[PDB]
DNA sequence: TGAGGTAGTAGGTTGTATAGT
DNA sequence: ATACAACCTACTACCTCAT
């Protein structure tokens, strides 16, 4: 019968330098980090974008409730919340034509149809943002169905729409639209018509599509709290990290493109107590690995992430931390790392460390209808262990993960240190994602957002892209 | 002297209001009393409220709700401080608290129908802004804020009810430790013997293909009707490797690694396994990975095992709990054993589209909390056990691999309260 | 919340070396 | 020619977002 040992749930900082355990109650109760002046909203989209987003903002200001308001705090409204003003009034509009939708949207390929309602945008809104003497904090993408619905590989729409035939025999359009903004830095928010209408766009039967009555303030939560984040400040930091600590996240997504199936995307995100993150983005190398199934880098490229890391690091901190964990969900092999070892500081210790959420030691709790809660752990090695950063949630009296909750192995892959820190350490980053505010991701934000991530390095990569903050990346 | 702010509230219908009111306000450097903070026991509970609102309560709030108006609750505590509005004879004592975006004159009581609107219908803030320059323009008393004091109660009032709680807890893993491995692992130079175009998988043991040897627990002797001609093999040429050796890594060939190894038991365990199922009174589901195995419908009575049910029934399909075979060596040895749910519109008639079988399964699994996914799984295993302490799966005729059908139980103290 | 998309992982299907004509 | 190497492809359990 082996032993569970538990880590303490991380605090995450607030106003007045108050920390608690839920995002939500933590800015409910005090408000944000560094409060901000209020965010100028830009808008992108059709002239009904506008009044549903015009809907939300009015909407937002007024409290929103869940469905139950204990596993899922309530939205005292943006103001209470924010202590600051998003106004619905104050909108730098740049409008869109169902004209400009139809001629750019109907084209048979999807790819010539997505690229350029991209770059549609972009002018629309790079021609706000350059231009404009008025300055807008965030733009708002406001997406009509119509996009969302064809604006993806695998979506075919009808041979009886296409008004020009393909001129010849990524695609995620979103994604894209980050991407493509992605070499000058503007703060990029995208909402769907629908859902910031969702009783407006009700089905055949007459009750609407998708029904979000049972969470419609969690809404407010999760896009306020990203949208307070690109307007500048960050909503919260970790209550008590030890000072000087580097987590680096390593990202990268195979380029299918490419004729040699080895082009890979790759790049490193900083993560130090915010969880703003910075994002260092390497460039396109043979990391992909067949025989392998398995990410991984060349020294000369790696050496030169680290220091990008490291330096940015000393820049932005005044010194070299004395502490750097990079997570990937892979082992390293020893050169690949020997690489990073060179770059570094003598006395910084590096730390590899392998998040693998592969399917093993699903806990079931004995007695009673809810999982084991989260923080329990199990430690298999000096080096390996079991972290639940999912399960039964006492402040929530939820699961978060809504089943039975699947731990994750943590393996100090390389380098020496103390596993019970790596485990707390960790269990403190899933609470630094600012965009879904929830209680606690499943992931550390350093890997958390690869998979998105992975899309915007491959998206764009003709760029040189300086190292950036999340909101961009977001 | 007289300090306090107490708020007059219906419970549950303005519990987020006033939770949000009163700790705003805590916070803010106002005292503010209100029933959510306590956890009263008294017969002077209703006078600890008469008493506070009579000497110490500056400011009445009361919540101005449909259920606050409506509430005999509130009402009992509104009448006090109408009889204690005369005492202090100031006109600004009870401030009705508008939270309700639906309040007919009608519902609301004469006496704070009269009384001017602290608005938190259009925005929770502006209204605390007005609550507050309401409390500027006639001196109610304050402190320099400690937000400290804030959430020292949310923290310890609030989420008083909920948090991990020094408890102990036993949870049941779903890893099935293997027990009992076959004294040494033998790789035959099968050689003119093997032929390698021939697939044997079905070949009742488990068997593969590794280099020009022959990997497998069943000795060299066991296949004989799928495998002629064999009689011809030395019995000693073989290599017979220590198994006992090779989970500790002291077997490393150059020419194998021990890394070779063990991943070479795994197909065997998942295959020894995969053979087992094929005589264990359990219909397979094929997904691609590798095959579940559920039983068919009245197999057990009344689909019931050791009181369990395995066998259910979801809209006119039935449901049939399954299971899954991965084989881990690291870090004990162990057969994983991840749950499913197939489907069937009939007892033993396997649903075609997985469309269909990803709705179900996402719609029955709504139903089974962790109580429910515990027992049975313990009890499918419990129900495949060939006897008291495991099961077998038969690599060979003499050799065999049992897996404890129960699980490792991980002991935790830190616990929590179930609701 | 939930209709989605993603990430494991096996393999059978497939694309490359060997080997002999 | 095949005797093999290394892919690629369903299928499923989770987990996320044009949230
Ligand atoms: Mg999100």
């Amino acid at each position: 019968m082996k032993e569970l040992i538990y880590i303490e749930e991380p605090s995450i900082l607030f106003a007045h330098g108050q920390k608690c355990t839920d995002p939500r109650d933590g800015l409910a109760l005090f408000g944000p980090l560094n409060q901000i002046y209020g965010i100028k909203s830009g808008v992108v989209g059709t002239q009904k974008g506008l009044q549903i987003f015009k809907s939300y903002l009015d909407k937002i200001q007024k409290p929103i409730y869940n469905h139950n308001n204990i596993t899922r705090p309530m939205f005292p409204g943006f103001e209470a919340v924010f202590g600051c003003k998003w106004e619905s009034q104050n909108i730098v509009f740049k409008e869109i034509t169902d004209e400009e939708i139809r001629r750019y949207l109907f084209n048979a390929s999807t790819h010539k149809r997505t690229y350029d309602l991209v770059t549609l945008f972009n002018d629309k809104i790079i021609t706000a943002n350059k231009n404009d003497e008025e300055r807008v904090d965030v733009w708002f993408v406001i997406v009509p169905e119509e996009i969302y619905k064809y604006c993806r590989p695998n979506s075919v729409l009808p041979n009886e729409l296409v008004q020009t035939k393909s001129l010849i025999s990524d695609a995620q359009f979103h994604d894209q639209l980050k991407a493509r903004l992605l070499e000058h830095t503007i703060p990029t928010q995208i909402l769907r018509e629908s859902t910031l209408a969702w009783r407006d766009f009700k089905n055949t039967f007459g009750a609407p599509i998708r029904d979000f009555s049972k969470i419609e303030g969690h809404l407010a939560w999760t896009i306020s709290t990203a949208a307070y984040y690109k307007a500048g400040g960050k909503p919260w930091k970790l209550g008590d990290i030890r000072p000087g600590v580097c987590y680096l996240g390593l990202v990268y997504k195979k380029i299918e493109k490419s004729k040699n199936p080895q082009n890979a995307c790759c790049a490193a995100q900083m993560f130090l107590d915010n969880g703003d993150g910075t994002v260092f983005k390497g460039e396109v190398g043979p990391w992909y690995n067949p025989e392998k199934g398995e990410y991984h880098l060349k020294p000369k490229e790696a050496k030169a992430l680290l220091t990008q890391a490291l330096e940015s690091y000393k820049e932005q901190n005044k010194s070299y931390p004395k502490e750097v964990f990079i997570h990937a969900r892979t082992r390293f092999n020893d050169e690949e790392w020997n690489a990073f070892n060179e770059v570094t500081p003598k006395n910084t210790n590096l730390v590899g460390v392998t998040i693998t959420k592969s399917k093993p030691l699903k806990l079931y709790k004995t007695e009673g209808a809810f999982p084991i809660m989260r923080g329990n752990a199990y430690i298999v090695d000096e080096k390996k262990a079991f972290l639940w950063t999912l399960g039964f949630v006492p402040k929530l009296q939820s699961t978060l993960s809504m089943e039975v909750p699947n731990p994750i192995f943590i393996e100090i892959n390389k380098g020496e240190a103390e596993i019970q820190q790596v485990l707390k350490d960790i269990l403190a980053l899933t609470k630094l994602n600012y965009n879904a505010c929830i209680y606690a991701d499943g992931e550390p934000v350093t890997l958390r957002f690869a998979n998105k991530i992975g899309e915007i390095l491959t998206a764009s990569t003709e760029i040189k892209t300086p190292p950036l903050a999340f909101k961009y990346y977001i | 002297m007289r300090n306090k702010i107490f708020i007059s509230h219906a419970t549950p219908e303005d519990d987020d209001f006033t939770r949000w009111l009163s700790l705003k306000l805590i916070g803010l450097g106002y005292e503010v009393w209100c029933d959510i903070l306590f956890l009263d026991k008294g017969v002077d509970f209703w006078s600890t409220i008469e008493k506070e609102i009579r000497e110490n309560t500056c400011k009445f709030l009361i919540v101005s709700s449909t259920a606050g108006n409506k509430r005999e609750g509130v009402l009992k505590e509104l009448a006090v401080a109408t009889k204690v509005k005369k005492h202090l004879q100031d006109d600004m004592f009870i401030i009705p608290l508008a939270i309700d975006e639906n309040l007919s004159y009608d519902d609301i009581n004469i006496e704070i129908v009269r009384l001017n609107a602290i608005d938190f219908k259009k925005s929770w803030a502006k209204g605390l802004q007005d609550l507050l320059d309401a409390f500027e323009k006639q001196n109610v008393p304050k402190k320099p804020p400690d937000h400290s004091k804030s959430n020292l109660l949310y923290q310890q009032i609030f989420l008083h009810d909920k948090q991990a709680i020094e408890k102990e807890e036993t949870y049941d893993s779903n890893w099935f430790p293997i027990i009992s491995f076959p004294n040494e692992l033998r790789f035959h130079r099968y050689d003119w013997r093997l032929p390698k175009q021939f697939d044997v998988r079905t070949l009742a043991f488990p068997a593969i293909r590794y280099k020009e040897y022959l990997c497998t627990f069943a000795w060299e002797y066991d296949f004989i009707h799928q495998l002629p001609k064999t009689e011809t093999y030395n019995g000693q040429e073989s290599i017979r490797i220590s198994t006992s050796d090779i989970l500790s890594g002291r077997y490393d060939t150059d020419f194998i690694r021990n890394y070779e190894c063990q991943r070479l038991i795994v197909q065997l365990i998942n295959k020894a396994f995969e053979l087992r199922m094929k005589d264990k009174n359990v219909r397979e589901y094929q997904m691609s990975k590798t095959f579940a195995y559920w039983i068919e419908k009245g197999k057990l009575e009344k689909d019931k095992f050791e009181k369990i049910k395995l066998v259910g029934k979801q809209k006119n399909k039935y449901w049939h709990f399954g299971i899954s075979a991965a084989g881990k060596l690291y870090p004990s040895p162990v057969l994983m054993v991840s749950s499913h749910i197939i489907f069937t519109m009939d007892g033993i008639n396997l649903i075609k589209s997985k469309s269909i079988q990803h709705s179900s399964r996402r719609k029955q699994g709504k139903n089974w909390w962790n109580d429910k996914w515990r027992e049975k799984l313990l009890a499918f295993i419990r129900f495949l056990s060939d006897d008291q302490n495991a099961i077998y799966l038969n690599v060979g005729s003499e050799e065999k691999i049992l897996i404890s059908n129960k699980p490792l139980k991980f002991f935790g103290k830190m616990s929590y309260v179930t609701p």
